[PDB]
């Protein structure tokens, strides 16, 4: 029952209530750079909770670190210890990740976990 | 969804 391992709902959560008190465990479905000027490198994630993923999620740039040396990658498993939510001019929502644990790294999880879809924003 | 030049505003 690997979807055990997720906190299913957290997304809700985080997006209907604004709940930032959770420190919900998600799955990393992918990352990739987000395109940038003369800055340093920004990296988004579209994450799982085991019910839904969202795209939304920006990590914080002193988080770089470890998306570049491969410890934070597509398939990890990682707690949430600390985020922030943003809203756009457009009503749109950022959740941006500051403090995260890798609980178990991609290879040693190896699939997407559970059939997440789209969280309806 | 979000487009990148709006994702960092």
């Amino acid at each position: 029952h690997m979807v055990g391992q997720l906190s299913r709902g957290a997304i809700a959560a985080i997006m209907q209530k604004g709940d930032t008190n959770i420190k919900p465990i998600l799955q990393v479905i992918n990352i990739r750079p987000i395109t940038t000027g003369n800055s340093p490198p920004r990296y988004r994630l579209l994450m799982s909770d085991g019910l839904n993923t969202l795209s939304s999620f920006m990590l914080a740039t002193q988080l770089n670190p470890l998306v570049e040396e491969e410890q934070l990658s597509s398939n990890c498993v990682c707690q949430i210890h600390r985020f922030i939510v943003n809203t756009l001019k457009d009503g749109r929502r950022v959740v941006i990740l500051m403090e995260l644990e890798v609980l178990k790294s991609a290879e040693a999880v190896g699939v997407k976990i559970g059939n997440p879809v789209p969280y309806n924003e | 969804e979000i487009p990148d030049e709006l994702i960092i505003e």
